[PDB]
């Protein structure tokens, strides 16, 4: 009979409650105070322009119909009470397929303060859409957005706000750093109004600033392309009469240049414009023909040649000048 | 006769049961014992950085509202009564995609003991996220955890403990991973604090070293024979230009296609692994052999036996020095 | 910490012309930049809550423009009841304020 | 709606002062209380904030250990507490609440402190 | 809720049969259709398919939902959708499609006082688009999107484009990598199948590589 | 609408969904029609194909017969969970779904004699085991096996409503590589261990369009065979270049063989295309063996080189005439 | 009329019926007589250690509460009545994922009889596990099992039993053959008791016997490895002084053996041991590397190698004797 007190409270609150109507429908606006706790920022799939994020999407509003007077003040209730009351229909504007986890029970909680304040947090994974400008790849940065707001309620029906200060309203957990390629720098939030045919809606935008780490692409693309150019430029140190020997340097370096040219764009999307890695490849693709037509010049004119005695110095020089000016203009942007 | 008495007892137990209220709602927190029988740990993928685990997830609490004194035996009800009783909202924090098996029915167990003790067991196949440090790949070891936590109930409402001490997790000694091997398993009970309160947490963690012999049979032995293959060029005469250039170029191309073929089944990590260090060292050795031939061909044909005898001695000695350094630092 | 600079310190114009205030933050504040006036020996009030969002009761001549860093307050026609200095605040972090900008009439 | 503060006071340096801000027309438990320092012929200066739902209080870094706020829900009034006040802190203290977009929409009439002889 | 909005909704659903379309044996139900495309996704050339994300909005009249009060518009959430009649609009060339469910199923339901009903939902469609490979990769396509009512024939439901039948977004964060959005053309027709004549609305998207 | 509503209430007052129509008497007759929208694809790795179709069943309940209203009422699909529907189940299904956008894609039209017009829009990934012994010049026979699960022939009896004209859509469906030559309808009566159950069978015959394989594998395989005979024109003392041709050809042949057989399942028999590549590999290996043997006969000639320059294009064309007349 | 009689009978029975209590819960033990119709045996994926099977699992028990006395003998009902009465919770202990096809209506059957006998049968797509030991690869002959039993009821509450002879209770189907790599030899069944954490359970098992057909791996792995060895032995038949031609031979064979070594160990599990396939390629690669070295000793001793002439005899008969030993040990 000790739990019959709390049973009579909850059956009284739901008695006459209409869950199809927002609180304060004819009097005021339903202020929904929200904040996000990011448990783990998941991997960013640069091929499909998207990022996975696992959040603790907390929301809080005020309902004056769910006021109670009892032996406690906060009602840490079960999950199925939340479907029997009004909840905001917050959806993500740039989501693509977000899952609400259900193992083992549905991962939601609902707390009802005695004055009518509610808390209602959800555990979600959100596969959002992050439009990126892969021009400076792989030395590029991206502010992947996450925009959420009400769906059926206009800015004269449900306005959103942050619970704490906007600096302290999106918190990223320290252990959750599931990015392997990028690097999370910080987060910034904002609020604004969007325009639609149905009306004006309050949107809530946050931006996650990411910087790509280039340590993968150095040891996969940049170093083997540099070693290919040096492998092409050692052909000037041989003799003129070794015609089958120097054409092996000529053919296989430009054939391993064009395989790396193909295989460096497989992870990229089908981008129409040219990235900064494509500029490094195509210039390095130009030195290996410049070594190849140098050999075709000296084979046509076949003592040591003045062409090989000049290309032994100029070819490592102009490759060094390009390498000095390419890294300076892109690592210091 | 007996069935009708069991029926009326079950009806008496479920008449007025408020599922929205936990047991001892206005009083002390309820204690939930837990034990796990792991069936088999499935694929452990380094690409998606996760592992698939199948378990017999069983819980154990004591609800005073489900106490009966007539039946002298444990009542094992049908699994659909679990939606009419209070269960804790246990969730896994590092979960990605999990499901309960639904063939032939929903695979869950319910068992009411006559002291109101509630036995709730599920068969759960989960895909827990496990961040991996591949700095010593493939001679590395990994620490993959499964983070069990109550969601809605704080430490003033619920309590978690491994039932049976260190004998709660049974079945880890029989699983046969194809690539790894389970070294140790550990059980941790914590109290984590969030912005909404303090919640109990139980952690199950395994230590997974990697069985290495597949990598010797796959990458290390093909990488080391090319290094032997590049030193055949020292035995060839200096005037045979095409054979030495072809051998050096094919060894460089084999090294770089082994490097590009290996690093396509790994994620785009920004650091260098131990195996990438070994292949880069072998690439440096093959490049130095080709540069040695280029130096010989520049000295003789641009301006020999002493250099060729010296490089035939130093190169097998120095590569074995690299092998002794690499296999004593990473092991 | 966040600092707010209001430029200039003071200016003098007549009734019925254009004035453009300036307020620049040290780092990124999104939209929560508030404009407060201070009539002498009275209490401050609110002109624009957020950026470019007029409060209730103030005239339509007051308008603002919002950005990441720089924020301007614009009055199309200065009237005889605007004898107050205008303070630019921020609310993306713990709130801070500028030095204000006084004005006078001929 | 209407925000009320008490009248001005004359205090000696090194003493302690008590200042109140009474709110009417709205409860304190849902909106923050903002208090701000207004020196003469100078700009504003925020000193601290109040969350009355849990008693959370965060101060300005300059005024740490200088001001203290208690808030009574029954009296509908929040209180100042200046322990080690000096003669330099001669200004007017304003009362404010959190507005629609974290602004300060409703303001009190302001109480001026005077530390002299 | 004020009480009046509650007793309006209780009066509108008592005696309401959601299994029967409005004007079942009088006149065909005229449905106006609106669409707002968010982003056209990747165009899979190897599968002859493409992904589209739209805000599908439909408008019809239900004489049974007429109420006389001072409240003009009943802006409701998604929980009223399963109680009232909804047209069975399906996409004819869709290989796989789904709505969004988190936090709450993304549905809008607004009821005016004269019985006009607005129903809006967010959908993602992997539609089928024919792709000629002659002159590839210098080619132009008209990727279609055909929808109709599944069960109700022409003499039961008649569709009809709204003034802004199709509205595009920014068209700068779109995933049109190979192609560029040239233009759109809305059309309508009557197809004849074994179950009857059906009114089909079509949207064509001109894509040029 | 008052009368229509009182009807859809009388008709559904007392309707026992657990009992089929004519439960204690003769079996019911569920007539069926399949409107194939498009065969999505036909994979040979997973040995299945995807059939998107507008399924439509046709039986006659009499507890669903209305009189006054003179029209074919089309109720909402929400009524399909309150009326009896037959238990048809495709037997070769491996996975399947009915689009629920924007609403369940089902249709329930109750004609006025109680006849129930129930139709669906299903997408089955039916299983179709293939004999690839004549790949890629083969033809396949993929079936979709329809049948009642719980009701025997004495309880249910199916039929192709419209006979041959009941599987419309087939002529226009267009898989990318195959071409639907024919579609035949069979009314089987399979007998499991629980009873005799009625079955309707829809089968297509799919020959393979071959020109992609000429453009992909056969023409690259045949030019290497031409490429190996350039070595007969080279002089015998030029050892390096001739071995170069030979090794590229044998390495090109074996990398074409390993690259082709990676998109096929691990079948234990030999296909026609594997026969063609093994014949080309035999011809190439033979040419390199030939130059090496010339080298020896000499270094351990012109008569042998002229003879192998004549026989090898003649014998490979003999192999081509045998292969392309036996498999076609 | 006749429909109304059958409705009264099906109601009367459901009245006062509780689906939460097993038949004979407080008076005896439910026996669930089981069988399996293997309509089609799905492919035995080897790279995950699992198989697929399509069964028509039939179960049969006696419920005394469901005894009718009407003008019928068996009541061939639909799927809806199955969820209202007690059905046994059979689950598969080795099952990874299963598909209960519900198109166009749930593929289940129920058939209450007059005396209380109930025939419940479903259609399943069990993707069960199969422990593979690839030490005799690819001449392995696995025996993939299928274990199923109750989940919540112990041998004191539900004993399973095969219906007909233990021999002919798991029947396979003539045309049903999705197996490409292997072929079905025969099936054997069993009945054992498993003592788990919650008690003893009657576990029904069935082992399907398999045998891998060798013919796929002959064409793509064995014959390419053999033919390049024969190709590598062509180098003994050339002139001594043709230095770049015999160098091409070697540098190319070695490269294609490494390429075959990478490619043959694909679509295979990442096992920690060495297969018999790996014991063929490594010996095949040893031969090639040795013939290239033989050439390096020839080119070091130049100015016909009696060594070359002995290498044309010893090397082919050493590969022939190895092929005789390898394919008589494993065959
Ligand atoms: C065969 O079995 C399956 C289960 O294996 C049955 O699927 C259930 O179908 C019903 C009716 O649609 C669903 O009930 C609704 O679910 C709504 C939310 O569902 C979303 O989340 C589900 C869980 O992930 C998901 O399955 C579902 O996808 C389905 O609908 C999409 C849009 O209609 C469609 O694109 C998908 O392909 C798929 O069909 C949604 O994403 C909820 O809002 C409603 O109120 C209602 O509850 C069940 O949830 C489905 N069950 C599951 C777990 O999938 C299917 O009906 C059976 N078929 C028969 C009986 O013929
Ligand atoms: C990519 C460069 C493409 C250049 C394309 C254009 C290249 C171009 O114009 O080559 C002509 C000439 C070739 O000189 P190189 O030394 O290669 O060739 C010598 C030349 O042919 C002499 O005439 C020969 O002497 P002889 O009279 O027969 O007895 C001599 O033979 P020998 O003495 O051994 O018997 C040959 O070796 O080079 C220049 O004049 C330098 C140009 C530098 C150009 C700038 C270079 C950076
Ligand atoms: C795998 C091979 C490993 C080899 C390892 C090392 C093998 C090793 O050390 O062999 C030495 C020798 C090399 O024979 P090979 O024919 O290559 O070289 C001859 C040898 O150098 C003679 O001494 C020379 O004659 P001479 O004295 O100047 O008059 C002769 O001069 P020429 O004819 O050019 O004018 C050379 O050709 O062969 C054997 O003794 C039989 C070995 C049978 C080996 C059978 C096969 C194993
Ligand atoms: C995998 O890594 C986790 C850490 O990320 C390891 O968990 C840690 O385990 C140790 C040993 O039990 C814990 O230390 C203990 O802390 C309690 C705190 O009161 C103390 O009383 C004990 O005496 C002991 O020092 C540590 O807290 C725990 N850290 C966590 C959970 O964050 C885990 O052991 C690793 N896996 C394996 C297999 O080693
Ligand atoms: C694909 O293969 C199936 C067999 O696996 C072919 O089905 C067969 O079709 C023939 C022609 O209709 C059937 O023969 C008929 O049998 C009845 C039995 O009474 C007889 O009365 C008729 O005169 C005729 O002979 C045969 O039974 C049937 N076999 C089955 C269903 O197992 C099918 O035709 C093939 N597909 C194509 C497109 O040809
Ligand atoms: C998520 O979990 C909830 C709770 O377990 C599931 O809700 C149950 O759904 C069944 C089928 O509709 C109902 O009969 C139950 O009454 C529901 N509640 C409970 C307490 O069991 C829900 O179906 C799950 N969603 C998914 C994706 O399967
Ligand atoms: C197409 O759209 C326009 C714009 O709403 C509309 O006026 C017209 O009726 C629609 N019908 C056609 C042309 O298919």
């Amino acid at each position: 009979d000790n739990t019959t007190v709390f049973t009579r409270i909850l059956d009284r609150l739901l008695d006459g409650y209409d869950n199809r109507l927002r609180p304060g429908l004819g009097e005021r606006v339903t202020e929904v105070k929200t904040d996000i706790f990011v448990t783990s920022f998941g991997p960013v799939s640069d091929h499909d322009m998207e990022y996975t994020i696992d959040v603790f999407f907390r929301q809080s509003w005020k309902d004056e119909r769910l006021k109670f007077k009892g032996p406690m003040t906060v009602l840490r209730l079960n999950n199925l009470m939340a479907s029997k009351i009004w909840t905001p229909d917050t959806f993500f504007h740039n989501g693509k397929k977000s899952v609400a986890h259900n193992m083992t029970m549905p991962n939601k909680l609902l707390r009802i303060t005695e004055d009518g304040t509610l808390l209602y947090t959800m555990r979600l994974t959100v596969r959002a859409e992050c439009p990126m400008h892969l021009e400076d790849f792989p030395m590029d940065a991206h502010a992947c957005p996450l925009k959420f707001g009400s769906y059926a309620y206009t800015r004269a029906e449900v306005v959103y706000e942050w619970t704490r200060e906007p600096a302290r309203s999106v918190v990223v957990a320290e252990d959750g750093s599931r990015l392997n390629q990028y690097d999370l720098l910080g987060q910034t939030v904002d609020s604004g109004i969007v325009q639609s045919s149905t009306g004006e809606y309050v949107v809530m935008t946050t931006h996650f600033h990411l910087k790509r780490k280039i340590g993968y692409f150095v040891i996969q693309t940049y170093l083997p392309c540099i070693m290919t150019v040096i492998l092409s430029q050692v052909s000037f140190w041989l003799n003129r009469e070794s015609v089958p020997a120097r054409t092996v340097f000529g053919v296989t370096t430009v054939l391993t240049m064009t395989t790396l040219s193909i295989s460096a764009r497989n992870s990229l999307p089908k981008v129409a414009y040219a990235t900064a890695m494509d500029w490094f490849i195509a210039v390095c693709y130009a030195f290996v023909f410049s070594a190849l037509i140098e050999f075709a010049t000296v084979n046509y004119f076949t003592s040591v040649s003045k062409i090989d005695r000049l290309s032994r110095i100029a070819f490592p020089l102009l490759f060094g000048i390009f390498n000095l000016v390419y890294w300076a203009t892109y690592l210091n942007r | 006769g007996n069935m009708s008495f069991v029926k009326e007892t079950v009806d008496k137990l479920l008449k007025g049961y408020d599922i929205r209220l936990r047991p001892d709602f206005g009083g002390p927190p309820v204690c939930v014992g837990m034990n796990i029988d792991i069936a088999s740990i499935d694929m452990v993928s380094e690409v998606n950085m996760d592992y698939t685990l199948t378990m017999y997830f069983q819980q154990y609490w004591r609800d005073k509202r489900l106490a009966y004194s007539g039946i002298p035996l444990n009542l094992t009800l049908d699994n659909r009564v679990a939606d009419q009783l209070w269960v804790p909202d246990t969730y896994f924090l590092n979960d990605k995609k999990s499901f309960v098996h639904g063939v032939t029915v929903k695979n869950r167990m319910i068992r009411l003991h006559p002291d109101g003790t509630v036995l709730y067991g599920l068969r759960i196949t989960t895909t827990a996220a496990c961040m991996m440090d591949l700095r010593r790949y493939p001679l590395d070891e990994q620490n993959c955890t499964l983070e069990i936590e109550s969601y809605g109930y704080t430490t003033d409402d619920i309590e978690f403990y491994w039932r049976g001490g260190d004998k709660a997790v049974t079945g880890v000694e029989r699983i046969e991973l194809p690539q790894f091997s389970i070294v140790e398993h550990r059980l941790v009970s914590r109290n984590v604090v969030f912005a909404t309160g303090a919640y109990p947490r139980l952690s199950l963690s395994f230590r997974l070293k990697r069985n290495i012999g597949y990598f010797i049979l796959q990458t290390y032995m093909p990488s080391i024979l090319i290094t032997i293959l590049s030193w055949v060029s020292f035995w060839i005469n200096y005037d045979a230009s095409a054979a030495r250039v072809a051998l050096g170029i094919t060894t460089v191309l084999t090294m770089t296609t082994i490097n590009t073929h290996l690093r396509e089944t790994l994620p785009k990590i920004p650091y260098v692994k131990a195996i990438d260090m070994y292949l880069m060292g072998c690439f440096v050795f093959v490049f130095l052999a080709l540069l040695e031939y280029a130096f010989v061909n520049y000295i003789f044909f641009g301006r020999v036996n002493a250099i060729d005898r010296w490089s035939r001695i130093v190169f097998p000695f120095t590569f074995s020095l690299f092998n002794l350094v690499y296999w004593l630092y990473y092991v | 910490n966040i600092v707010m600079t209001q430029s200039p310190k003071s200016m003098s114009m007549s009734v019925g012309e254009r004035v453009t205030l300036s307020c620049k933050a040290s780092e990124y504040v999104g939209t929560y930049v508030s404009w407060y006036q201070q009539k002498p020996e009275q209490s401050p009030k609110l002109l624009i809550y957020g950026a470019s969002n007029r409060y209730t009761g103030v005239p339509d001549r007051f308008t603002g423009s919002g950005s990441a860093t720089d924020f301007t307050l614009t009055i199309g026609s200065v009237q005889a009841e605007d004898l107050a200095d205008y303070h630019c605040g921020q609310s993306y972090s713990y709130p801070t304020f500028g030095a204000g900008t006084k004005l006078e009439l001929k | 709606v209407q925000l009320q503060q008490s009248g001005a006071e004359l205090v000696k340096p090194g003493a302690s002062v008590k200042l109140s801000c009474t709110a009417s027309g709205f409860n304190i438990k849902d909106t923050y209380m903002y208090w701000v320092k207004q020196r003469p012929e100078q700009g504003l200066e925020w000193i601290g904030r109040i969350d009355p739902a849990n008693g959370d209080t965060k101060y300005d870094p300059k005024f740490q250990g200088k001001a203290t706020i208690t808030t009574d829900t029954f009296s509908n009034t929040a209180y100042l507490q200046l322990s080690s006040l000096t003669s330099e802190d001669t200004a007017v203290y304003y009362c404010a609440r959190k507005g629609l977009r974290w602004a300060m929409d409703y303001w009190g009439q302001g109480t001026s402190v005077t530390v002299s002889t | 809720p004020e009480g009046d909005v509650t007793v309006i909704l209780n009066n509108l659903l008592e005696g309401y049969d959601n299994k029967l379309r409005p004007d079942i044996g009088v006149k065909p139900t005229l449905i106006h259709t609106d669409m707002y495309v968010n982003s056209i996704g990747p165009v899979n050339a190897i599968n002859m398919e493409y992904t589209i994300d739209i805000f599908f909005a439909q408008t019809w009249y239900d004489r049974r939902l007429k109420f006389n009060s001072t409240i003009k518009v009943l802006r409701l959430n998604s929980n009223m959708v399963g109680k009232i009649w909804i047209p069975d609009t399906f996409f004819r060339n869709s290989k796989k499609a789904d709505a969004h469910w988190i936090t709450t199923p993304n549905r809008m339901l607004r009821i005016w006082n004269d019985g006009r009903v607005l129903y809006t939902l967010r959908l993602t469609i992997d539609a089928e688009c024919q792709l000629q490979l002659h002159n590839f990769p210098m080619d132009e396509h008209s990727c279609p999107l055909e929808f109709s009512s599944y069960g109700y024939p022409r003499e039961e439901i008649v569709y009809q484009w709204k003034r802004s039948s199709v509205e595009v977004g920014d068209t700068r964060s779109w995933r049109l990598y190979q192609f560029s959005f040239v233009g759109l053309r809305n059309t309508t027709e009557v197809v004849k199948t074994t179950s009857g004549d059906y009114v089909v609305m079509s949207v064509y998207f001109d894509l040029s590589r």
